[PDB]
RNA sequence: GCAGUCAAGCGUUCAUAGCGACAUUGCUUUUUGAUUCUUCGAUCGGCUCUUCCUAUCAUACCGAAGCAGAAUUCGGUAAGCGUUGGAUUGUUCACCCACUAAUAGGGAACGUGAGCUGGUAGACCGUCGUGAGACAGGUUAGUUUUACCCUACUGAU
RNA sequence: UUCAUCUAGACAGCCGGACGGUGGCCAUGGAAGUCGGAAUCCGCUAAGGAGUGUGUAACAACUCACCGGCCGAAUGAACUA
């Protein structure tokens, strides 16, 4: 789910190779001696050999874990992945690793076999030769490593949807101005140079509307293609406009503009109108009679509605988005507080009391030059938050106020002036 | 971490020390100098009680 | 953290290996188990500790949706001599243990008898859940 | 976050203001330093560092010669004694091969030798009991398969030994089926899919060990075709 | 430790001898030694005896023979020096196999099985005298031991084993005669596991009590029973529970499994 | 081999030889830089440790958890009359160290100093300072010519004080001497200021104030020849081991040839000489005025000195200093307050520490009355009054 | 309304007890919690920092309305002296003998009403009845006994937390006389006293609380012009998919 | 490891013999991360306490990494300071869960044999032996005891 | 030591040129010398690759390879010890 960044580092064949062997050779001690004992000369080797092991296996068990496992995740993820990295490649370069975790047989073997050493150099050769197999198995992993730490850099910058959330697409023909609705609808670094395919993947922006995340999805395009061929760009278009469970705003930007005509666009949407059956459409023009047959065209589809707007004003951006959550969380509440009162037990009369000071009183705005110090700002000319000491004093409230500085006795030779003083 | 010896630690007790401590170990100095000059005084008038 | 507020010193009265008495109505009755945090690292010495300290602990007696189960949570009562930074030493009737998760928040909603005053300062839902201070 | 985000910073505010200048600097630095890690880094470092450069030169030399490049017999008959390709092999010691076992709470009996080396037992072994058992053939140190290669082909196969016919020291060792340097094995090799004139498959052949596989846990050998 | 001596015995075996408890053979049966007797040992022979057979009724231990003599020749047996078993079939069985392995000038038998199932106790059995040390606790027997009949049978004596089949579980590891009950810390917490095995019928016969509900109040009711109680008046829930499970394997309470 | 368990160090290599100290006074092994900027000041004083006792104080320490509270704290009085000054001692600079050039010595001197220089004052003719007083004549040529020659070279001063043990309750009738810099400037001035305060004294509050640190150096209470686990901190062993159990075991299964000065054996515990720096001053308080033990808050006319007096100690009837804490040494010992040797980057030297209340109960016991005529009222009239 | 946080708690019985004529803060390292009150009220009403018992915790250790407030105990002499100092002689302040002293977890109140634990009673309990005051019920919110804690309240409306049922808010919404609801604070928390300290005019609360919460704090408490509780009519569905 | 390919050089006074660095192929079992993970014959481990090595686990300072921040990975100087508490003897040439900043490796013994503590005489079962007895075993019970000498070390004249 | 360049000017520096068919053909959302596959030709030239690298979404721009101007005499590579 969601932000799988946390996968640790997947480093070449040859770096992984010269990692887990030179770790072998600090950790582990380095000196035997031929005039040692056998069982000295063994215990060396056979540690040697299993720390060797155990490091490809924590290595390995890092990849398998931490990658995630492209079935078993959700169908809009799995589909997405597919089309970015080729799910075939991807569980075969997983698979590769796992049945190289192979290295468990060798030390065990290697290890079974260390028991009957009966020399320096016999177990000396042992564990090379073990070590020796590991190298192998690993020169033999040079290029799924090598595919692996990509997919591990894109996975990590890939964004985080949550494919249940109230959400809407945006979508369009290149060149449309889609993206920099979401621009100016929300915070999103994205670029609106003008030409076809300049975003090629798909972008996220976040709003709150009536107290309710939503997020809004731009995706790069969709061209009118007879959809047996299309490349990876546009059939993540595709998937996620199939997949989630939105509002969906096509733009048409009725104009010369945009280098495309609008039979493309109502072809394009005459097209993708399948994908649309359950998803809550609304077509937005961004400033003859064919021209307008092809608008009644696209109307003439049983759920729809139309809106004339602009990117020249800010408000009617504001109206359409409202629009579009108005009719999504609708059918939501479909596909889906109670407060309590008395019931008049007395007469006894009960008010708000509050003084004439606070309705007399003027806010706080904490950028005019002319206003309440608020003692944050006491305490950073005096000196900082743990160097400044406040009197509890010079708020109290008193008869004389010369007396400021005054102290009360605690203790007398005995007794506690607390208990002995009344007023009378 | 940071060392008794840590040479950024030090630096910043060798800012602070040049102001608002100095002034503070400065000031009882001239205060002790002028008891100790009292205790010299009322010394010579008990002398001069004779 | 979780815990608002310094590592403050009071005397250690419960090492690893205690059994201490829960007296909410969350279903258990005892704590045992081994840890504490913030314990030291030391050669032969045993990890014990309180000032409203956080320790790993099992329901030796109770219900047996909860038995044989760790869960973490705060002495409140210790039994131990204690000193006050104000005056006088201080100290109860008994050991007093009760549960909790790594944030501080309680499982139980209400505590039983009094709970200790450096306790509920360190630990918020301790106070708002006690009726009892001290 | 995103996308190629840094891409994008750099498309807009771009890299900083000292990234040319120096990078230019740690490429020209770079022809000074080569020179002091060699002189430096003393021990394994420093050896890697010279197999890296030596590579290094060699890649390079590659490279030149393959710019400066790209700038009698019939067919059939090209590709083309009775002795072994290991005939004398180094002589074990029985000292070497024998370890002395005792028996006995005060171990005074020896009277048991284990076998130090890999070896071949068959097909339907069944250790024998232990106060009759002399000769012990650890389960470890048994083989049943073999890496055997044939010179022909340039090909290789994990294939089943069937039987041990000679090994060149003392026939006993035959008989215990000792796989030392030089022994002679039948291997099966219905696999290749052999068949000789008639239509006669074959599935058992000669070949020879051409290892020492109490130092590899490896048994590998050479087909006698 | 173990599985070296569960090697050990199995390559110095002719024939292997594994040995059920008639109250839950397919729980007690170790499917991964048979797998590895298929793959790399083909020439050993592999027989079930199903024990304990006094235990349960005579048409479960008919069921559970007629259903593994479909792939094993599966003797049942009760051991005991008196009064026994199956003894002069599995003698009839050994010879036959003797008499097939005529040139090896003797056969050897392993008794392979989980612990507590009575290997130890067929080994005397069939000697007709205490030849192997016998306890009702599992782990009696550690390393293996050679005893001879007909001058031509060698039986070998195993310690037990249990796979890590990790689709296991520690109750079912316990309801198998496995662990000594007094290293457990809550054996309270199984009580249910004898109630759902064992039937009210024999358990009520048992303990002479009667009618309880919550395993809870059966240990409590049976504490106040035997007066097994501590400083006070708390049962002793503890002990009791170990007692129940200590008879549950032992066979002071009657249960078994029905096959299909 | 490895020790299969780190663990650390019993003990520390610093503090070594654990052997008794060559005086009962230990002696100031570096005073403060000089700072010739600014006036002539001592850089220490002597005192007499006079038991501990107790004090409530109101905390204003912005940051901490007893911030506008309350604390409890113990507390040392070191029983410190004035200082009478002797004598002039100048340092030279070497290629070898420090040496003195030369030392001079008041007109006249007490019975005390003369007692110090005696060891057997009952049978003497008290012979000491005759001829030196004989050289104060006239001019003082002599006089006027060593301190000259401090005066041109010699390059710090430092003063020959002693104490006045009379006024103390001890039994010894023996002063002690000490050096004690001076930290001022102008060498000239150095030697004028003690020529003018020759057989004169210096109180403490002339060398010390509230809330500042000071470290005290002093000898630690011998116990004697003790063992190893009292000694260093070691385990002991289980019970009824081999040659006893109160003591290390042995090195462990390798072989060395020697013993080491790392392993921790018997001997002498105390009687070493400390320097414990970083004391505050909590009261500078004076005979001349009763009602030292009183406070602001408590207005309860009473001495420090508790009911009965301290324990091995009399009363004090003498200027005193108040630090907190624990310094080295016991009651009934000489000890030497020095300032501090570096300015503290800490609050803990700044803040104005205030009193709300002393202890002055029973060290004898239980105590539980502050004051007599507390004990009388809460008794109440007994059989011997009426 | 308001959200803010000292040190670093979305609790505010840690730090203060609020009401509608003076506000009682916890002495701490920074005065940053005073700052934030001064900010929405200014030097209006008394805003005092001091310790009980040289604790903190003193929304749960104390509680009063705009005419009064109890302390317990362990309360000392000085801190009595300085509350009495610094507030006004409107408020009449006073030291409480109980066994249960967290008197604001044990008692809920409004300058009208107020709740109490249902243990044990007293002279000047049942004499503040009327008294000090006016009425006092022993009554439980669904079991929670802790209703200081478990409950916050004022004049205009009250918040109970959300295991609460209908009939029983219907049943304390009688004795309150004011309209009642079930909600959480601070990122799904059932303890709404210590999380929240609200009035006739304010609210403060954490900074994790939720949007949805402060809208319905807002509409419960009549902050917003204009905000009578059926605004809920408005945010309906909102808190349907929020729940 | 075995058997090979190639080719920078070396090359009986060889152009078409031989040697041969760096690279590289096959065999090890599989292609879709299902592997239920599955042990197969060795002739020690645990207390007190000291020091040393660095082949650095943590702390300190730096470099490179698609290193946003947060956390982490690789590496350079660095041995100043630390590097735990426990369960398990049907056994541990080890593993398990917790705390922790971290729970790094080793030596000075084991290059025959050297503090303190666990792991011959009697008796029983098993295998063998005609037998006396031995062992493929297993179980049980079962007395070395300095220093007062020199040196070293620690304190004291 | 061997091989090469050099007053018809060497090496190093600066400066300028660095073209034309042509945005060569396949491919693609786009790729024009420089993501990739395969051709790798001719023309005009003093010389200028269907292109050595940086770069652009693509062009652009810069760069080297190669030529020329200024400078005015030695220089470079591979090897051995
Ligand atoms: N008239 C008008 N034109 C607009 C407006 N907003 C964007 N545009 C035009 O849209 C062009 C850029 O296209 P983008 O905003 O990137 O739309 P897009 O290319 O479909 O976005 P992506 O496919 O996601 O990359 C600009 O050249 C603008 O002229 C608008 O509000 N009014
Ligand atoms: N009722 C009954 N009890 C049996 C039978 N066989 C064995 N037992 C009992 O089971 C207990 C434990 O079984 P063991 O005889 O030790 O079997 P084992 O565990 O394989 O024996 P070891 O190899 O020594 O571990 C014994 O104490 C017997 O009392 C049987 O056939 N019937
Ligand atoms: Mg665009
Ligand atoms: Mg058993």
């Amino acid at each position: 789910q969601l932000s799988w960044k946390d996968i640790p580092t997947v480093a070449p064949a040859n770096d992984l190779l010269d990692i887990v062997l030179n770790r072998t050779q600090r950790k582990t001690p380095t000196v035997i001696r031929p005039g040692f004992k056998i069982t000295r000369i063994r215990a060396f080797y056979m540690r040697k050999v299993k720390y060797t092991g155990e490091g490809f296996v924590e290595k390995f068990e890092d990849i398998l874990k931490g990658f995630p496992n492209i079935n078993d995740v959700h169908p809009f993820h799995r589909d997405l992945m597919d089309t970015l990295y080729e799910k075939n490649h991807y569980k075969i370069s997983l698979a590769a690793i796992s049945r190289a975790k192979l290295v468990e047989q060798v030390a065990r073997d290697y290890v079974r076999l260390l028991k009957f050493g009966q020399s320096l150099f016999q177990c000396k050769q042992l564990k090379r030769a073990a070590l020796g197999r590991m190298a192998t198995i690993v020169k033999k992993l040079r290029d799924p490593l090598a595919y692996l730490e990509q997919v591990r850099q894109h996975i990590g910058r890939l964004p985080s949807i949550d494919p249940n959330t109230r959400t809407l697409l945006i979508c369009g023909y290149p060149n449309v101005g889609k993206s920099s609705f979401l621009r100016c609808i929300t915070k999103s670094d994205v670029d609106v140079q003008p030409y076809a395919f300049t975003t090629k993947s798909l972008y996220v922006g976040h709003f709150d509307y009536k107290y309710l995340r939503f997020q809004a999805i731009d995706t790069p395009g969709i061209l009118d293609r007879p959809t047996e061929e299309m490349n990876n760009i546009e059939m993540q278009s595709i998937y996620a406009i199939a997949h989630l469970r939105s509002c969906v705003l096509y733009f048409m930007d009725l104009s010369e503009q945009c280098g495309f005509t609008i039979e493309a666009q109502v072809k394009l949407f005459h097209s993708i109108k399948p994908l649309f059956a359950n998803k809550s459409v609304m077509v937005v023009i961004n400033t003859d009679e064919e021209r307008a047959q092809l608008l009644e065209s696209v109307k003439e589809v049983p759920g729809v509605e139309i809106m004339t707007s602009s990117c020249q004003l800010e408000e009617n951006v504001m109206e359409v988005r409202n629009k579009a959550c108005e009719k999504l969380l609708a059918s939501r509440i479909e596909n889906k507080i109670h407060v309590a009162q008395p019931q008049a037990r007395d007469d006894v009369k009960r008010t708000p009391f509050i003084p004439e000071s606070v309705k007399n009183l003027k806010k706080y705005d904490p950028e005019d030059p002319n206003r309440r110090k608020l003692a944050r700002d006491i305490e950073a000319e005096n000196g900082g938050a743990g160097v400044f000491n406040v009197n509890l004093k010079d708020k109290y409230l008193l008869e004389d106020d010369e007396w400021k500085n005054d102290i009360m006795p605690e203790i007398l030779d005995g007794k506690n002036v607390y208990d002995f003083l009344d007023p009378e | 971490a940071k060392s008794l010896r840590a040479s950024s630690h030090l630096n910043a007790k060798s800012v602070k020390r040049r102001g608002v401590f100095q002034k503070a170990v400065d000031a009882r100095e001239q205060r002790i100098s002028d008891k100790l000059k009292e205790d010299l005084l009322k010394q010579k008038l008990e002398d001069l009680k004779k | 953290n979780g815990a608002q507020g310094t590592k403050f010193r009071i005397s250690l009265g419960l090492p690893v290996g205690a059994i201490m008495n829960c007296a909410d109505n969350s279903g258990a009755r005892n704590l045992y188990i081994i840890a504490v945090k913030g314990s030291g690292s030391r050669l032969n010495r045993l990890p014990a500790a309180s000032l409203g300290d956080m320790v790993m602990a099992t329901v030796k007696k109770g219900k047996p949706e909860l038995r044989k189960k760790v869960m973490p949570a705060i002495v409140v009562r210790q039994a131990k001599s204690w000193r006050r930074r104000d005056g006088v030493f201080l100290y109860f009737e008994d050991n007093a243990g009760v549960i909790a998760n790594p944030k501080g928040e309680m499982k139980g909603s209400a505590i039983t008898g009094p709970v200790g005053k450096e306790c509920a300062d360190l630990w918020p839902r301790v106070a708002s859940n006690s009726g009892v201070v001290v | 976050p995103q996308n190629d985000y840094i891409e994008r910073h750099i498309k807009q505010h771009g890299k900083r203001l000292d990234h040319e200048e120096r990078k230019r600097k740690r490429e020209a630095r770079e022809s000074h330093k080569i020179s002091e890690r060699a002189q430096k880094l003393t021990g394994w470092k420093g050896k890697q560092f010279a197999k890296k450069r030596y590579a290094e030169k060699v890649s390079m030399r590659k490279k030149i010669k393959a710019h400066e490049q790209s700038k009698a017999l019939p067919t059939y008959l090209l590709d083309r004694k009775f002795s072994v390709p290991l005939p004398k092999v180094r002589g074990i010691s029985e000292e070497e091969m024998f370890k002395v076992i005792k028996t006995g709470k005060s171990r005074s009996k020896s009277w048991k030798r284990m076998i130090t080396k890999h070896t071949f037992v068959g097909e339907g072994f069944t250790r024998r009991p232990v106060k009759m058992e002399r000769i012990i053939r650890p389960s470890a140190l048994r083989q049943k398969k073999a890496n055997v290669t044939h010179p022909e082909l340039g090909v290789t196969v994990f294939l089943p030994i069937l039987a041990v016919k000679k090994n060149p020291q003392s026939p006993m060792y035959t008989q215990l089926g000792v796989l030392t340097k030089g022994t002679i094995i039948e291997v099966n090799v219905s696999e290749l899919g052999m068949v000789t004139a008639g239509g006669k498959v074959v599935w058992g052949k000669y070949a020879q060990v051409t290892n020492e596989p109490d130092r590899d846990g490896c048994v590998n050998a050479v087909l006698l075709v | 430790r173990i599985w070296n001596e569960l090697y050990k015995v199995i390559d110095s075996s002719d024939v292997v001898i594994h040995v059920l408890d008639a109250r839950d053979p397919l729980g007690t049966r170790c499917k991964s030694v048979e797998e590895y007797m298929k793959k790399e040992t083909p020439h050993k022979h592999l027989i079930y005896v199903l024990n304990k057979c006094d235990l349960v009724p005579t048409w479960v231990a008919a069921a559970w023979v007629k259903h593994l003599s479909k792939e094993r020749p599966t003797l049942a047996f009760h051991a005991s020096i008196t009064n026994s078993f199956g003894k002069g079939s599995l003698i009839q069985l050994l010879r036959q196999f003797s008499q097939l392995h005529t040139d090896r000038k003797q056969i050897s038998v392993g008794f392979i099985g989980y612990p507590n199932t009575g290997k130890s106790s067929i080994i005397n059995t069939l000697r007709k005298k205490k030849v192997c040390q016998v306890a009702p606790i599992p782990g009696e027997t550690k390393v293996w031991q050679y005893i001879t009949l007909m001058k031509r049978i060698f039986l070998i004596d195993c310690p037990g084993i249990v796979p890590p089949s990790s689709k296991d579980s520690e109750e079912d590891i316990l309801f198998r005669g496995v662990v000594r009950v007094e290293h457990v810390t809550h054996p309270e917490q199984y009580i249910p596991g004898v109630l759902k095995r064992c039937q009210v019928k024999h358990l009520e016969r048992t303990y002479e009590i009667s009618g309880w509900k919550d395993a809870t109040e059966f240990i409590e009711i049976l504490a106040r029973k035997q007066g097994r109680l501590l400083k006070g008046g708390e049962p002793d829930e503890s002990g009791v529970s170990k007692q129940i499970l200590n008879d549950f394997n032992r066979g002071k309470i009657p249960w078994f499994v029905l096959p299909p | 081999s490895h020790r299969k368990y780190e663990a650390p160090r019993h003990g520390h290599l610093g503090f070594l030889p654990r052997k008794r100290a060559a005086s009962i006074r230990a002696r100031v092994k570096a005073f403060p830089k000089d700072d010739r900027s600014k006036p002539v000041a001592l850089t220490s004083f002597l005192g007499y440790k006079a038991g501990m006792t107790t004090i409530v104080r109101d905390l204003d320490r912005p940051g901490s958890k007893f911030h506008k509270r309350e604390v409890v704290e113990a507390v040392t009085v070191v029983d410190t009359p004035p200082v009478v000054v002797v004598g002039v001692v100048g340092y030279v600079e070497t290629p070898r160290g420090l040496r003195s050039l030369t030392t001079v010595w008041a007109e006249h001197l007490s019975d005390e100093v003369k007692r110090r220089f005696y060891k057997n004052w009952y049978k003497s003719k008290k012979k000491a300072f005759t001829k030196y007083s004989a050289k104060y004549a006239q001019d003082g040529a002599g006089i006027e010519r060593e301190l000259a020659r401090i005066k041109k070279y010699a390059s710090v001063v430092r003063v020959l004080v002693h104490t006045q043990i009379r006024k103390t309750p001890l039994a010894q009738k023996k002063a002690h001497l000490a050096e004690i810099q001076l930290n001022g400037g102008s060498i000239s001035e150095k030697v004028d200021w003690a020529r003018e305060h020759f057989e004169k004294t210096v109180a403490v509050d002339s060398v010390f104030e509230q809330n500042e640190m000071i470290d005290a150096i002093a000898v630690t209470k011998g116990h004697g020849f003790e063992g190893v686990t009292h000694r260093w901190g070691t385990k002991k062993l289980p019970r009824k081991t081999h040659r006893g159990l109160r003591k290390v075991a042995c090195i462990g299964a390798w072989h060395p040839a020697h013993v080491m000065w790392s392993v921790a054996r018997a001997g002498q515990r105390g009687y070493h000489s400390r320097t414990s720096i970083n004391h505050k001053i909590y009261r500078v308080g004076k005979g001349d005025d009763e009602a030292n033990g009183a406070t602001s808050f408590d207005r309860t006319k009473k001495t420090i000195t508790p009911m009965g007096g301290f324990v091995h100690y009399g009363e004090i009837k003498n200027d005193f200093i108040m630090v907190k804490g624990c310094i080295p040494g016991n009651r009934k010992r000489i000890v030497t307050l020095r300032k501090s040797l570096y300015t503290n980057t800490s609050r803990k030297a700044l803040e104005e520490v205030s009193l709300k209340w002393i202890d002055t109960a029973s060290k004898f016991g239980k105590g539980r009355f502050q004051t007599p005529a507390e004990k009388h009222a809460f008794m109440g009239t007994l059989k011997k009054d009426l | 309304a308001t959200r803010t946080q000292f040190e670093n708690s979305n609790e505010i019985g840690v730090f203060s007890k609020l009401t509608n004529t003076y506000c009682l803060v916890a002495v701490g390292g920074s005065e940053n919690f005073y700052s934030a009150f001064e900010a929405e009220l200014g030097d209006a009403i008394p805003i005092v920092h001091t310790t009980i018992a040289g604790t903190r915790i003193i929304g749960r250790m104390t509680a009063g309305n705009r005419r009064g407030l109890l302390v317990p105990t362990q309360t000392t002499d000085q801190e009595l002296q300085h509350l009495r100092n610094s507030l006004p002689d409107s408020v009449k302040i006073q030291r409480v003998e109980e066994r249960l002293s967290a008197l604001g977890n044990v008692i809920c109140c409004n300058d009208y009403v107020a709740l109490v634990h249902p243990d044990i009673d007293r002279e000047t309990e049942e004499l503040i009845s009327d008294v000090l005051g006016v009425e006092v019920f022993r009554q439980t919110i669904s079991g929670n006994i802790l209703v200081g804690s478990y409950c916050s309240l004022s004049n205009q409306g009250g918040l109970v937390h959300p295991q609460t049922s209908v009939q029983d808010q219907e049943e304390l919404s009688s004795l309150l006389q004011v309209p009642l609801v079930a909600g959480t604070v601070n990122r799904g928390s059932s303890v709404v006293g210590a999380g929240m300290v609200v009035n006739d005019y304010l609210a403060v609360t954490g900074l994790d609380t939720t949007a949805p919460e402060l809208s319905v704090i807002e509409s419960i408490f009549r902050l917003q012009d204009a905000q009578p509780e059926s605004i809920s009519g408005n945010l309906r569905d909102t808190l349907i998919e929020t729940y």
